[PDB]
């Protein structure tokens, strides 16, 4: 009987995919899918108390004594002859003469014109494939059911119904449009598909492909600079400039981990006590002079302001006690904006490269650099009248330096320092440009400018200027500072040590710096369904997005990063492949008499 | 009650030269006489080096593939009448790479190797009946 | 000279509790020391990255285990994500007792730790191991914290492509810890190996990746595997092993298949190029699903001389084999390969990764070796001979020969006694009968003149089952009787889960109750002070895989061989309330051309757990600092401190 | 592999027999002077199926002996101008019905004449 046979249609590859609770006992009934195989059932228990343990897989087995295995080919082109082979399987103990016949299905061509039974005798424990050749002429997919009905001697029947999907006309074509991206040449256009091989009706799936295509001094020697401040009001700064520079330089360079962690907390107390040691030398008007009785010196007040203002980010000082200190410096500004020493320092050695033919230029540059450093520590609230005159004071000071800077015929140390001071306080561009141009010409040629105290300092100040004005010049500059600083017992003086540590700290953070490297683009076009848009963010990997754009598309790539963008388009074309075998061929001719039950 | 003559040849000089494995498939109820195939193998001048026959299917391993149309034959018998008219198949698997097969067809002595289709167009219909 | 010892794993995972081991030694027994331990990063003004934790321990209890919480929110607050070179955080112990009593430089003692966002355990389960384009891909990822309990955090599921391109990103918060998702393959995607990746959203590098392969296939019906008689070929001059193999073709549902079985042989070199043989193409007929194929020694010689490769040249060449079983009369053919078959000179492989280097003079040095038949399970009854060459600088290097027979699991432990002041030890291990597999190594003696070493010993020398109580013995070597107590601590998965103090006697038997928290391998670090210097010798101790603690037992109603369309009553059991992730997978998919990758099984779960283990190497070190580095620890006693890790994985 | 052949007024009959050591499908060929040889009939190894030349449909029949492994060709109702030399030959590839001359190791044949 045709109807009695239990057609089998459920042929999944994974069915018991779920998740459920457990209470030591549950009887879940699983209906085995109508497939003949052994199933590798397994599971994982996820408990709040105990946790996970992978279960032991269970090898359930499902099998029928007499079955029919029909294995459809995956790609079945139309207008092409097809070979289907339902291999009858008979593991019974009885010789059976069964009949195989694909039920009449619309959209197909039955070789016999329909349900023509092909009686076949199957010796027990053996297979008797009954070749069936039906040419597919349907549109999308046809489900053909093979029914094996046995004789009345032992009536066991089987019926498999597997859905056959028929591919679209012709082969499939791929278009790969390799291109580039950049921050000029921003907007690009992809020409719309215009190939004449296009089948007018067919699947047109396209995909986009965007690729990001992306490309320290010794912690031992510098850590030795941490010394307990000692001496008079002058020497307390010699041991407190490197002490803050070393603490700061390793703070920015992230070299504290190399040193034992007690060292960091050992240094945070050298500065803490150091700040008190120099604070008690403060005069009534915040001069920070060498001695309480000795006359003040604007150089030290500027130098102490820079070091103390910089350290103010750590020690819980009083902002108002620092604001007054800046007031003293301003009051010493001369008519043209210069600064004159009221009392020179007892020891000229700490001055670094200041001593020389010209001093007022360097004093003006050094003080202004320090003077700005104190702007950050000013309270955001209050002192507005105090702040305002500060900008005027530096602006007046900058004008004098710019006038001197453009004049030329100045020393190397003056030339380098002037470049940084104007750069830091945002001097007028023309003065900035001429001052910067003055530095490069005066430069000398990782050969730049052992190194005496003069050359080492000026390099550090100049090196800072290049960072603020890093392209093959700062990188080639540090190679002289670091090489010059790596010598045993390097950084002889105090001004070079405090500032050289500053440049390398600044240079290191610049060189080892990373950005977002964004590259996101936009794809838009006027498709038949309307207007659609897409974007592909590539801040930090590669992306590909399925977009429905059947016409010319618009690209608006943006971002400092550069990469490769290519678009893939898929479609069908008119086939031209020969049906006849090209390399190896068979020719078989059957001659004789074949008896037929019925013939056209 | 029915004869066969399977013929195989290779163009050569492609770099894939090698043995071949015929996959001749017979009609319904056909099985080659083991006596005939056994005679092919035993001979000193042997072409079908290894053969296995069970029911319709027949494998004729060929040690040497000649460039020309030099080929072997054999006999077959039938027991159950064939209930429908159609073309059976065949296939020559390259012994070193069965993915470069060669599917071919054939049919009854008076019939053809294809079915009747009025296709020859965008519209496409067949006339088996 | 009292000291405050600070111990903690040399890596800290942000978002999960950290355990810090702190204790006192050489105390006047009349003072109580109280302090705080917290995570401060130096680059941002020492702002704390974790809540303050105090220990307030005394002399009568000088050992304390502190469970330090390190929430990730504070890490952002202290700017740990803003570092520009390496994830270096610092752990410090602050206590006024260090400055007032010990008169140290500062009232704070600490260490350097390499933090990393990696945390939690993420297991991915895909629908089926292989996909043909156009199929609907299902999958799910399990979120588990360090303690292997369900988590409820947020993760970023990422589905990469064969070329290495993202295809689907999903962020979701899972209150049930199981995230189910379905993804659809393009109908055009070329065959290749895709990938699914999931990582905790707040974390950055806590990703776990599973690879599902997409290939053009249709489900086969018989799976054929080639099982050679002996998985290796002996190829030493004179004697050549016979090369025979058995081809087995069975249906996916078990029954044997009858047909033909063509076979082609060849040679695969290291890169992968094939080189076949002409005339050796042996084809047969399967009888009861089995066929035996052999190559006579003379026939093999003819093939090679024809190829002119020779026999002595088969050093690292692999005997390729392929099959083309055609199921007559069905005709479907399903090929197989046997790439894994070498031309080796010996039948055994020497695995000496377990013998600890840095022998300790004066105590019985143990040699642990695992002898395994190449491409096979560990073998029993293989006599192994060793020729230890003790190198005494002041006398002729002595030679000691001893042999032992494999216990039954493949491991051997032969104690060789070594004297004092020995330059080094060089030994050769030979295992086999005949054709021994020789693998000689040398171990350098620790520098002489140092403080007395320590020698741990395991009597049973057999891995303990979960629930056992293994015994360990300690003894100082040399005139170092100054100390009065023995110290030890148990490490597992980079977390000090047990710290204790032991008194010194004639024999010091320290017992460890191996619990589930110690698996699959827990270290064991022990030390004592020779007055001022520390001396220590850890010991990698493995733990047997045991069984579940959740007890998920899948079962069926006997073996009735259910027919298709029939109903089965699955029986499953669980020790606690749990969510079972049932998944049924057709077995034929393993037959479909694929690497046959292992599913999610205990091999990976325990591998995943131990992937957090920071220390590497079996243990033991020349100096107390080196051993504490190898165990995955940070040690600082004020005078000697542990160097930070150079990179996450050694 | 050698072929041996041995064995009349018009309207008579003859029974030609060719003996071959090896048992195969040897067929019959005839050659007349001045013209190329043409086949008369053939028989397969088992002898189940045979074909005859179109000129001798229903007139010449072939049989074989399983013991001495020969071919028995009876020629009842001889047609007078069929005189020619008959050759029994075969190949080793059982190409039944291979009309054109692709048979190797040809036999010698025997002269037969028909008189009106
Ligand atoms: C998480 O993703 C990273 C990057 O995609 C993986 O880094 C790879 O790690 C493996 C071994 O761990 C290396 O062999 C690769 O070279 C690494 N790739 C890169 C680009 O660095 C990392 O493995 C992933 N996590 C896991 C658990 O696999
Ligand atoms: C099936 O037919 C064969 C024919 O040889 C016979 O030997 C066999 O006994 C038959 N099977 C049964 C169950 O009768
Ligand atoms: C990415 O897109 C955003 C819009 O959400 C835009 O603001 C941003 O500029 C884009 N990326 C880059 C690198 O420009
Ligand atoms: C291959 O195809 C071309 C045209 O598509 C045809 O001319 C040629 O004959 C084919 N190859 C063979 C061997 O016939």
């Amino acid at each position: 009987d045709e109807d009695d046979i239990p057609v089998r249609s459920f042929f999944p590859e994974n069915w018991l995919w779920r998740v459920e609770t457990v209470d030591r006992f549950q009887i879940l009934t699983l209906w085995l899918p109508d497939s003949l195989t052994t199933w590798e059932i397994h599971g994982l228990s996820l408990s709040k108390t105990k946790g996970l343990c992978v279960a032991t897989p269970v090898q359930l087995r499902v099998f029928r004594e007499f079955h029919l295995h029909l294995r459809l080919p995956m790609s079945v082109r139309r207008f092409e002859q097809l070979e289907l082979r339902p291999v009858l399987y008979n593991y019974l103990d009885k010789n059976l003469t069964v009949s195989v016949h694909v039920s009449p299905v619309e959209g197909l061509c039955l070789a016999g014109g329909g349900g023509l039974a092909q009686q076949v005798l199957v010796p027990a424990g053996s297979a008797r494939p009954v070749a069936f050749s039906v040419v597919p002429t349907a549109a999308a997919a046809v489900s053909l059911k093979v029914v094996a009905r046995g004789s009345f001697e032992f009536p066991v029947g089987d019926a498999v119904s597997k859905v056959l999907q028929i591919e679209k006309e012709g082969a499939i074509h791929r278009e790969e449009l390799v291109y580039e991206l950049n921050p000029r040449g921003r907007t690009l256009e992809i020409p719309g598909n215009s190939d004449p091989n296009m089948i007018p009706d067919g699947d047109f799936n396209s995909y986009v492909r965007v690729t990001a295509s992306d490309p320290a001094l010794s912690p031992g020697g510098v850590a030795s600079l941490l010394r307990l401040p000692r001496g008079c009001g002058e020497q307390t700064m010699i041991y407190l400039a490197p002490t803050l520079a070393a603490s700061r330089y390793l703070d920015k360079t992230e070299q504290w981990s190399t040193l034992p962690p007690e060292t960091k907390d050992h240094a945070v107390d050298l500065i803490q006590k150091g700040y008190m040691r120099i604070q008690q030398f403060r005069k009534a008007d915040g001069s920070y002079a060498a001695w309480l009785s000795r006359d003040s010196s604007t150089w030290l007040t500027a130098f102490v302001l820079k070091v103390l203002s910089l350290a103010q980010e750590q020690v819980g000082g009083s902002p108002e006690k620092l604001q007054e200190t800046s007031n003293w410096l301003l009051s010493q500004q001369q008519a043209d904006g210069s600064f004159q020493d009221p009392c020179p320092v007892l020891d000229r050695s700490m001055q670094g490269g200041l001593v020389g033919n010209d001093e007022t230029v360097a004093l003006t540059a050094f003080v202004t650099i320090a003077l700005h450093h104190g702007l950050a520590v000013f309270q955001d609230e209050g002192a507005e009248p105090l702040k305002q005159r500060v900008e005027a004071s530096i602006s007046k000071a900058n004008s004098f330096l710019g006038e001197k800077a453009s004049a030329g015929l100045l020393g190397a140390h003056a030339a380098a320092i002037t470049a940084y001071a104007l750069s830091l306080t945002k001097a007028p561009v023309d003065l900035l440009g001429v001052a910067h141009n003055n530095l490069m010409a005066m430069a000398q040629e990782n050969l730049y400018w052992q190194a005496p105290a003069l050359w080492i300092e000026t390099t550090a100040y100049a090196l800072l200027h290049l960072l603020l004005h890093k392209a093959e010049m700062a990188d080639q500059a540090s190679a002289w500072l670091t090489r010059q600083g790596s010598f045993q017992g390097g950084f002889r003086s105090t001004q070079d040590t405090v500032i050289a540590l500053d440049a390398l700290s600044a240079y290191w953070i610049a060189s080892h710096t990373t950005e977002e490297r964004g590259l996101n683009v936009t794809l838009s076009s006027t498709g038949r369904n309307g207007f659609k848009s897409h974007a592909l963010q590539l801040n930090n990997l590669e992306e590909e997005l399925q977009f429905s754009l059947g016409s010319k598309i618009n690209v608006k790539v943006g971002g400092n990063s550069k990469g490769t963008l290519k678009v893939l388009r898929t479609y069908n074309v008119l086939d031209m492949k020969n049906t006849t075998c090209q390399d190896l061929q068979i020719e078989v001719t059957v001659k004789g008499h074949v008896e037929y039950t019925m013939e056209a | 009650r029915v004869h066969y003559t399977v013929c195989i040849w290779r163009n050569g000089k492609v770099g894939l030269s090698g043995m071949a494995i015929a996959d001749v498939t017979l009609l319904s109820g056909f099985h080659a006489l083991r006596a005939d195939l056994e005679k092919l193998t035993s001979l000193s001048d042997r072409y079908v080096s290894h053969f296995e026959t069970e029911g319709p299917h027949v494998l004729l391993y060929f040690d040497s593939v000649p460039t020309s149309r030099e080929c072997v034959g054999f006999e077959a018998v039938q027991e159950v009448p064939v209930g429908l008219v159609q073309p059976a198949s065949a296939t020559l698997y390259d012994y070193y790479n069965p993915e470069r097969r060669c599917s071919v067809f054939y049919g009854a002595p008076s019939k053809s190797r294809l079915l009747a289709t009025l296709c020859s167009a965008e519209v496409c219909q067949c006339a088996e009946g | 000279k009292p000291r405050l010892l600070l111990f903690s794993p040399s890596v800290v995972h942000l978002g999960v509790p950290l355990s810090v081991g702190v204790q006192l030694q050489d105390v006047p027994r009349g003072q109580v020391v109280k302090g705080s331990v917290f995570l401060r990063n130096p680059s941002r003004n020492n702002v704390p990255c974790s809540p303050k934790v105090d220990f307030t321990l005394s002399s009568e209890r000088d050992f304390a285990l502190l469970s330090l919480q390190v929430p990730l929110k504070d890490a952002k607050s202290c700017g740990l994500h803003q570092l520009l070179r390496g994830p270096e955080v610092q752990l410090v112990a602050h206590s006024p007792w260090l400055k007032d009593s010990l008169s140290r430089t500062t009232n704070i003692q600490g260490i350097n730790l390499l933090f990393s966002s990696r945390r939690g355990h993420l297991f991915l389960q895909t629908d089926q191991p292989i996909y043909n384009p156009g199929q609907r891909v299902r999958y799910r990822v399990f979120a588990l914290d360090q303690k292997m309990r369900p988590s409820t955090d947020t993760i970023t599921v990422m589905v990469e492509n064969s070329h290495g391109l993202r295809v689907r990103k999903k962020e979701v918060y899972m209150p049930s810890s199981i995230f189910q998702d379905d993804f659809v393959i393009p109908d055009i995607s070329e065959p290749g190996t895709w990938k699914i990746s999931a990582r905790f959203s707040d974390g950055l590098e806590s990703n776990s990746s599973t690879q599902f392969e997409v290939k053009k296939y249709v489900l086969p019906n018989f799976e054929v595997k080639i099982t050679p008689g002996k998985p290796y070929i002996l190829t030493v001059p004179g004697h050549l092993d016979e090369m025979q193999l058995d081809i087995q073709a069975r249906y996916i549902y078990g029954k044997p298949v009858q047909g033909v079985a063509y076979v082609r042989f060849g040679l695969l070199d290291e890169d992968g190029k094939k080189t076949f043989f002409r005339g050796l193409e042996s084809q047969t007929k399967l009888v009861n699903g089995q066929s035996h194929i052999s190559l006579s020694k003379a026939e093999f010689q003819d093939a090679l001389e024809k190829l002119n490769m020779g026999i002595t040249d088969l050093q690292g060449l692999r005997l390729y084999v392929a099959a083309a079983i055609i199921e007559s009369p069905g005709g479907e053919m399903e090929e197989a390969e046997l790439t894994s078959w070498y031309f080796v000179s010996s039948p055994f492989s020497l695995d000496l990764s377990k013998t600890k280097r840095h022998l300790v003079p004066g105590a019985p040095f143990l040699l642990q070796a695992l002898v395994r038949e190449m491409s096979g399970s560990p073998a029993s009854g293989i006599p192994v001979k060793v020729s230890a060459t003790v190198s005494s600088p002041g006398s002729v290097p002595e030679v000691q020969d001893i042999q032992q027979n494999t216990d039954g699991s493949g491991q051997v432990s032969i104690p060789i006694i070594i004297p004092q002041t020995i330059s080094e030890l060089q030994l050769s291990v030979s295992a086999g009968s005949p054709h021994p597999a020789i693998a000689r190594l040398t171990v350098a003696a620790p520098p002489s003149g140092g403080p007395g070493f320590l020698s741990i010993e395991r009597p049973d020398s057999r891995p303990p089952r979960v629930g056992d109580t293994l015994n360990l013995n300690l003894r100082a070597v040399g005139s170092g009787a100054t100390f009065s107590h023995y110290y030890y601590m148990i490490l597992s998965r980079g977390q000090i889960v047990f710290m204790n103090r032991e008194p010194k006697r004639t024999l010091t038997s320290v017992s460890v109750f191996v619990d589930h928290h110690l698996a699959p391998s827990f270290y064991f670090v022990a030390f004592y002070y020779h007055g001022d210097h520390p001396v220590a010798n850890s010991l990698r101790v493995d733990v047997q895989a045991g069984a579940c603690e959740g007890k998920l037992e899948l079962s069926v109603d006997g073996a009735k061989q259910y027919r298709n369309g029939e109903s089965v009553k699955l029986h499953l059991e669980t020790d606690s309330l749990a969510l079972v992730a049932l998944g049924a997978l057709d077995t034929a998919l393993y037959a479909a051309g694929s690497k046959s990758h292992k599913p999610l099984n205990m091999g990976k779960v325990f591998e995943a757990m131990n992937s957090y283990d920071l220390g590497c190497g079996p243990g033991g070190g020349d100096s107390a600092l080196q051993v504490f580095q190898a165990a995955g620890l940070a040690f600082s006693d004020g005078d000697q401190w542990t160097l930070s890790r150079k990179r996450l994985s050694c | 592999v050698q072929l041996v052949e041995s064995g009349v007024q018009a309207g008579g009959s003859l029974r030609l027999s060719c003996v071959a050591s090896e048992r195969t499908y040897m067929a019959w060929f005839r050659q007349a002077p001045g013209k190329e040889r043409e086949f008369v009939a053939a028989i397969t190894s088992s002898g189940m199926m045979t074909e005859y030349a179109p000129s001798v449909k229903g007139r010449f029949t072939i049989s074989r002996d399983n013991a001495k492994n020969t071919v028995y060709l009876q020629m009842n109702s001889l047609k007078p101008e069929d005189t020619a030399v008959y050759y029994c030959a075969a190949d080793l590839r059982q190409r039944f019905g291979e009309r054109v001359t692709e048979y190797d190791y040809w036999g010698q044949g025997t002269q037969v004449t028909v008189s009106s």
